[PDB]
């Protein structure tokens, strides 16, 4: 039914468990996201996440597409990532190559402020600090993207295009009823498929809305309101992973 | 068999006025279990149980410096989870694969 | 797109044309809204508007229907209506006679508070002070019912419905792009064949958002939003139409 999340919606939605930003920034992603969705040729530009920091300066990440296409048995979208420490002016962010996207998974840690930081590993590497930003958003985009089933359809030419007849998803409170986004719209593969305690869902049945959260990546949260159809989600917290999952549980 | 002051209960065989070969360690407070071989009153190898079914089961250190586990698989019973690996140093605990459901490990 | 109005939408792009509600007020509709939904069995409930009254309390009216005929050439929506005072208990709004609506009709100024007072009219009439507030809702309502042209359409059984699959307003700053809700689908008649200034528009092309305002009913104001298809309206003020409007002109 909906064609794109709102912000003001999934803000709303997800205000209980901690997702939220500031007023002011409020404000200026409001004026700001369409100033950005027009500068850059993307068509939908939403708001990915907030990442923590050694400062007050957190990183608000928005995410933006043009295509998205059905590539070797997988949904690929050719996403874009942009980012900022206040919601006026945004920035891009470069995508990083494999050696530097295998040197940049063991610098553990809360990331400063300023974005020319630069980390040393070992001989010394120096890896900039975007890159980090970089390499843990696609880590937490290929780990937690997640959209109710069905919501998206393959159309000639093979696009994976929105199912604008989409009914929602009976039983909301089961992990059958949501899968990631680069899972191919006929392939039966959803959440349930992945590891067995990695997903929470809290389904409050009398308003209708279910909560997905990440334990995994434990500052992931998505939202799917039934009645009304709107799904959203956000990262709220750093993007450290959850190794020591078998304890925890 | 051999009921210590503390309330622990060692059931099993003894060689020179030690623990060894065969035998099984009920601790008192935690009840938890360790059941295999042990060598010069210490654990080697078997397996460790909890009280609720989750356990670990693998290589010990021996008598020598502690009975401390070494390399094995852990399975908690809350989630099924089971995960192989190793004490690396320190007490840290790395895992060779992600955690996978399983079962508990029935020699 | 949508299915339903959204109460934040509204509030949130209509603060500009100040109507606004409390903050209490606000939470308490958010919380009862779907109660009384679900006790009287409605599938669409929302706020209709906002009534000030003498004294503090205020008359917020929510209405709900639950399938919308096509019945004598017109779309017939079944409403029943509900008032409070505050956002908590939500009591019946009956509905009123004809000649007691015209006895309404001649009472004027903001009415008081407490639903317990009776007005005098001229051989002596007493008019309960909730038969005024009937009476004044639903004449706003007949009069200004905006929706999207063409956002919904006939089906099988001949009800209308939403419109799943809608392609937007197209040349939204005009009136032509709106009509009222008692108007068929197929039909041409639209928010255009009214009297020439009654109505007028505002619009932003960049956020692509349109404002319409009610001049025959000044408190009543709806906003069409083009990027995300989400439409509604909200009335606020006293339910007194200025019929000095020619000389406002």
């Amino acid at each position: 039914v909906q064609l794109e999340p709102n912000i003001t919606l999934v803000l709303k939605h997800l205000a209980s468990c901690g997702a939220v930003v500031s007023a002011e920034q409020q404000a200026a992603l409001d004026h700001s996201i369409p100033i950005k969705r027009i500068e850059a040729g993307l068509r939908s530009l939403t708001l990915w996440g907030r990442l923590t920091t050694l400062n007050g300066k957190d990183y608000l990440v928005a995410e933006g597409y043009n295509v998205a296409s059905s590539k070797e048995g997988a949904a690929v979208y050719e996403t874009k990532y942009f980012y900022s420490q206040d919601g006026a002016r945004w920035s891009d962010l470069q995508p990083v190559d494999s050696e530097t996207a295998t040197r940049c998974a063991r610098i553990k840690g809360m990331l400063s402020g300023d974005p020319a930081k630069n980390y040393e590993l070992e001989l010394v590497f120096q890896i900039p600090e975007l890159a980090v930003l970089r390499c843990r958003v696609d880590a937490i985009a290929t780990a937690t993207s997640v959209i109710p089933t069905d919501s998206t359809i393959l159309n000639a030419a093979s696009q994976v295009v929105p199912n604008r007849l989409f009914a929602g998803a009976a039983y909301p409170e089961k992990l059958e009823s949501y899968q990631h986004r680069f899972s191919l719209p006929g392939s039966g593969v959803t959440l349930s498929q992945d590891l067995r305690g990695t997903w929470a869902v809290q389904y409050d049945a009398f308003k209708g809305v279910a909560q997905v959260r990440s334990l995994l990546f434990p500052g992931y949260f998505f939202y799917y309101a039934a009645n009304e159809l709107t799904w959203g989600s956000l990262y709220v917290g750093d993007g450290l992973r959850n190794n020591d999952l078998i304890f925890m549980l | 068999t051999y009921t210590y002051p503390n309330g622990d209960i060692y059931q099993g065989a003894f060689w020179a006025g030690k623990r060894h070969g065969k035998g099984m360690y009920h601790y008192k407070g935690p009840c938890c279990q360790l059941v295999g071989d042990w060598a010069d009153g210490g654990f080697t190898y078997g397996r460790w149980v909890y009280a609720d079914g989750s356990m670990f089961m693998g290589k010990f250190g021996g008598a020598a410096a502690d009975s401390k586990p070494t390399a094995g698989s852990y399975f908690y019973s809350s989630s099924s989870l089971v995960q192989e690996g190793h004490f690396a140093k320190d007490g840290s605990w790395v895992g060779h694969r992600d955690p996978a459901v399983g079962k508990e490990f029935s020699v």
